[PDB]
RNA sequence: AACGCGUUAAGCGCGCCGCCUGGGGAGUACGGCCGCAAGGCUGAAACUCAAAGGAAUUGACGGGGGCCCGCACAAGCGGUGGAGCAUGUGGUUUAAUUCGAAGCAACGCGAAGAACCUUACCAGGCCUUGACAUGCUAGGGAACCCGGGUGAAAGCCUGGGGUGCCCCGCGAGGGGAGCCCUAGCACAGGUGCUGCAUGGCCGUCGUCAGCUCGUGCCGUGAGGUGUUGGGUUAAGUCCCGCAACGAGCGCAACCCCCGCCGUUAGUUGCCAGCGGUUCGGCCGGGCACUCUAACGGGACUGCCCGCGAAAGCGGGAGGAAGGAGGGGACGACGUCUGGUCAGCAUGGCCCUUACGGCCUGGGCGACACACGUGCUACAAUGCCCACUACAAAGCGAUGCCACCCGGCAACGGGGAGCUAAUCGCAAAAAGGUGGGCCCAGUUCGGAUUGGGGUCUGCAACCCGACCCCAUGAAGCCGGAAUCGCUAGUAAUCGCGGAUCA
């Protein structure tokens, strides 16, 4: 029935644009259909690495491309043969100086959006889901955290009866501001239906 | 008529009246703003993940 | 078995009697004995059932009890239910009047814009690897640009400009990377059915004060304690108690708007003070006011009096403001096989010269009727005309339009400022003032139909909005019923915005 978005509940304090510039009333329409249609090209040929963050910060035709991930390598290659090619696809609709880089993540245990796809990944190889998700929330609170939770959606072991399994540690008051509590979501996709799974992360405070 | 009807909304036939909106992610038909070019789902969607720069949640 | 029993045993033992062996049929029939009778004792069977039953959990419920809440009632003010009209739905109708939503929690709801578009529906004309994707084969054609005919359009038939390359190269010429005409194959497409196959998102109980975990202790076990009890709070808020001691999702707190004051900044403000003013903060001058937007201070039951073990309750001062200071955003474990396959996503099902696709016309706007949400009213605390004041939040380049000129006006010819605290929408309206109506179906009320016009649009017959003359319908305050709101609230008055010709 409920419960609001993480994210856009911070915004204004903790979480910051994935996306921050300004632009006019006939540019905004405009600068915003390409930030998509880019996030939408990176989201496919990239997922080998585990793209956790999109960013975009802009100035005038000169674009920001960061890309956060835990393990860099699958970007570059060996000192450069696919990043070369990204550069040349994405001002391939674009006719603007496509200025892209890469960021690491210290401990992807700690980037929700990952955690997600890790557990969306283990259902579609039919593993026990139960356990996957008790499994995971150790995962990240063993690497240090003050709190995590996790949460799948219905059809469990592909029966007609739908559920939704949950499990939790810790602490996560969703409800507090002065928290800063990293959100991702994925689709697991098989062939009787579509689950759901929901990540959250519990880190710093004041 | 879902698919037949997007591609329609691009071309721009005879006489300029028939230019009907449509949302860009959503086909969709109804509540379909200038400013975005989105629907009112597909904005949604979009201001709580923040890929809208600076629209916040409001509260007066 | 548990509830309980416990020298008045249901404990441990011995003696003798009576009795039970699944539920219905049935304490019935037959026979027998008894009885004045009513009836009594003794007491079956066929046929049929998957259980019938005892104690104890945890809930739910009560025309049970106790403590306590909420515009729940009560106190009070304004409404619907009646008329006329606008809009959503039932029904009948129809070639079709597309589908969904169904007590509260469907019905001015998806719909923040249906004349063709939309558009999913019907009638009529057409098109098949298709309006869109990915890849292969083959001669032409390899980009592209302008017309002809036919038709209602879609479509189908059909006349002319002719190619900047990797590169044999003076040249004939020729390999060829884009991109498109055409055949043909792999495939596209379906708002076709399944919201009990599903994700995500939303409604609701309810902003209600709750819902739980770990360990220990108790029970053969379901399960219990904790989280029952006394005080106190908007609150599982806090105190105090206690076989429990802690901890989590909740509430509160951190985040935004209104209130008071400071610091920073001066093309909005200011004779606040002298200055010139065609008297317009117009002008030079000037940040002290006002404002604008950015960083702060301020309130913590901290001070005093009383009540109390404490938490905290009542009362007083200072204060712009106290005891959550006024509004927001925020809504627990779960409930309704709740809602949505028609926003999208998605398993399965079904159609692949059509259940796909294109257009032209219709329909969604039908009307003997029925219900919901609304607008304008029936008038004197009123209606009409002239003149005259005081807002806020917003919005604007083929946009908002100053100011002119014409028209009774709708509007229409000119045309300055504007990327907008520097120009524009723009007058707020109720109010104030003075003139008219004099209790009437009226100078109240504006439905209906005739006549005449304007503007958007290719096009206003079915179906648009405005303006002018004339027509001026029903309504004299509404049966049974039934809604809202506790303060800048109800009532009443006008202004803006999304969608958008």
């Amino acid at each position: 029935g409920n419960k609001i978005h993480p994210i856009g509940f911070r915004l204004g304090i903790t979480r910051d644009w994935e996306s921050r510039w300004y632009a006019g009333k006939k540019q905004y329409r405009h600068l915003l259909l390409e930030d998509q249609r880019i996030r939408g090209l990176l989201e496919k040929e990239l997922y080998s690495a585990g793209l956790a963050r999109v960013d975009i910060e802009r100035a005038a035709d000169n674009v920001a491309v960061t890309v956060h991930v835990a393990k860099p390598g699958v970007v570059i290659g060996r000192g450069g043969e696919r990043i070369r090619v990204l550069r040349e696809e994405l001002a391939k609709l674009t006719g603007k100086n496509v200025a892209l880089n890469v960021q690491e993540v210290q401990n992807p245990n700690l980037s929700a959006p990952l955690v997600a796809q890790r557990v969306a990944e283990q259902i579609e190889r039919r593993f026990a889901v139960r356990r996957a998700i008790k499994q995971a929330v150790q995962r990240v609170m063993e690497s240090g955290a003050k709190g995590a939770k996790v949460i799948v959606s219905g059809r469990i072991g592909g029966a007609e009866q739908a559920r939704t399994e949950w499990a939790a540690q810790g602490r996560v008051p969703l409800h507090t501001l002065r928290a800063n509590i990293d959100y991702g979501f994925a689709l697991a996709r098989t062939t009787y239906g579509v689950l759901g799974v929901k990540a959250y992360i519990f880190l710093g405070e004041v | 008529a879902r698919k037949a009807l997007i591609e329609k909304a691009k071309r721009t036939p005879k006489f300029k009246v028939r230019a009907y909106t449509r949302c860009v992610r959503c086909g969709r038909a109804r509540s379909v703003y200038r400013f975005f070019g989105l629907c009112r789902i597909c904005l949604r969607e979009l201001a709580h993940k923040g890929q809208l720069p600076g629209v916040r949640k409001a509260s007066w």
